[PDB]
């Protein structure tokens, strides 16, 4: 619900194997601490600065074939091995929330060309639309400009899908260490956020409007005229308000289904799709008949009624709010094997 | 006249108007009561002195078989949350002729229970479900 997945260079360590760290002292007994200028152990702390207990880090690159396909930039499916690329968070059924912080820190330092950038992130996107429950979130070239970013998104990349999000502006983080600002991309932060809401207001609040502490300044200020020409297309935006310190404006997907657009929708969807299917396990087991068809159904209700319950849904009253239909017409004589069919419904959209 | 026209009790005609609750089966307990107050006269013993003070109507429990139908029901009932709806009932005696004896009406109605059919493998009967029902006065 709310676990992270990141993927990046950093010295020592397991390679290529997910671990699993749940504090920041945890972290950098594994992999240093902000040694060689690599983006991950910044992109971590970050994240863990802004809430969220959990989060699994797939340590790739090494301390110096630095970046390339597989090593550095991971983009590999490793032939699902479990063991490299993308394919390691294959075996977690757990995570559900993926970012890239090194994606790009070879672009700076120009071991990675923009077109050979734009398929990485394409691929995580397949990854993301295979797994159907983890969020990938996608970072813009540094030093973009306001007016040449959004002709970036819809010319260079256009990924169009229902499991992404971008945010434009990079932080100037705090490095309390040697107390330097530093230029960061916002992945690991934002994802911070997103650990905040589930453990503070549910899932069913959008990730938004919440302090990005650990912010120091941000590149390239937006006014809110020229955000208007941004918002819409699909890509969120971080501005400095006076007074109330570097706040997240913009809950959109990268999408362009106008009934998918919101972010919290799709944040609910992955939680409540993942939270039935961990309940309804009556799969190579309960004989199939009407008696099964009929069970099914009232066991998916007895759940949504009470999702109901803590508000997240619409229609002042139960009946009002789903509506399903697991009775003999949508299992066809001739739906041997391939039964067990049932729809379902939620909703509750934000501004 | 014409060797009168006695009243019966099993003909009759029982209907709620309004959401399709249709036509029922069977009706106990129409009664109106005035709640007297009673008061002692303290120089005078021989009685206790008897002053009406309002008019209550009971509660009616409507009874018919358990048909498909019975959907209509539960859902008015479980209506309350988004505003219900109280039509005009109707109970009625009838003779064997069906000639009205003495019309009812019950002006505005409202549910209060609704006992379920007794299910039970062995007892050779048929479902009742019941309908009970509040009350606000006889039309006229």
């Amino acid at each position: 619900t709310s676990v992270a997945a990141f993927v990046g260079l950093a010295p020592t360590g397991p390679l290529n194997e997910p671990t699993l760290v749940t504090n920041w002292t945890q972290y950098v007994a594994a992999f240093g601490d902000f040694t060689g200028g690599y983006y991950l152990a910044h992109s971590v702390y970050g994240f863990f600065n802004n809430g969220g207990s959990a989060a699994y880090v797939v340590r790739v690159g090494g301390s110096a074939q630095a970046e390339s396909a597989h090593p550095g930039p991971a983009q590999y499916l490793g032939d699902s091995s479990d063991r490299t690329g993308f394919g390691g968070l294959e075996a977690i059924d757990e995570i559900s929330m993926v970012a890239v912080p090194d994606l790009m820190a070879a672009y700076q330092r120009g071991a990675i060309d923009l077109e050979a950038v734009k398929a990485v992130q394409l691929g995580l996107i397949a990854h993301c639309e295979l797994m159907g429950d983890r969020v990938a979130i996608i970072d813009p070239p540094p030093n973009q400009n306001a007016r040449q970013i959004r002709v970036w998104r819809q010319e260079t990349a256009g990924y169009d899908s229902k499991y992404a999000a971008l945010y434009y502006p990079w932080i100037k983080s705090f490095d309390p260490a040697t107390g330097q600002s530093r230029l960061v991309p916002p992945s690991g932060h934002v994802a911070g956020i997103w650990a905040r809401n589930d453990s503070e207001r549910g899932v069913h609040k959008a990730p938004a409007n919440e302090v990005v502490r650990g912010a120091v300044d941000l590149e390239l200020q937006i006014t809110r005229g020229e955000q208007d020409l941004l918002n819409p297309i699909g890509v969120n935006c971080i501005r400095s308000f006076p007074g109330r310190g570097i706040r997240v404006w913009g809950a959109r997907t990268l999408s362009s289904d106008p009934a998918w657009r919101y972010l919290n929708i799709r944040r609910y969807f992955n939680y409540l799709e993942e939270s039935i299917l961990i309940g309804t396990q009556w799969v190579v087991f309960e004989p199939n008949d009407h008696n099964l068809w009929a069970r099914i159904r009232r066991n998916v209700s007895a759940f949504l009624v009470n999702e109901w319950r803590n508000g997240a849904l619409f229609g002042q009253s139960p009946d009002q709010a789903y509506y399903v239909k697991c009775d003999e017409e949508t299992n066809p004589p001739e739906s041997v094997d391939l039964g067990r069919v049932v729809c379902e419904i939620g909703i509750a959209p934000v501004k | 006249m014409t060797r009168k026209d006695p009243g019966s009790s099993i003909w009759f005609s029982l209907a709620i108007d309004g959401e399709s609750l249709g036509y029922f089966n069977g009706c106990e307990g129409l009664s109106t009561q005035v709640e007297v107050e009673q008061r002692q006269e303290g120089g005078n013993n021989g009685f206790v002195w008897q002053l009406p003070t309002r008019v209550t109507y009971s509660n009616i429990r409507l009874t018919r078989p358990l048909t498909p139908d019975t959907a209509k029901v539960a859902k008015w009932i479980s209506s309350v949350q988004t505003g219900i709806q109280r039509p005009t009932a109707q109970i009625s005696a009838l003779r064997a002729d069906g000639s009205l004896v003495a019309r009812w009406g019950l002006i505005d109605v409202l549910p209060v229970s609704w006992q379920g059919p007794s299910l039970d493998p062995g007892s050779a009967s048929v479902a009742n479900e019941v309908l009970e029902i509040a009350h606000h006065g006889f039309t006229d």
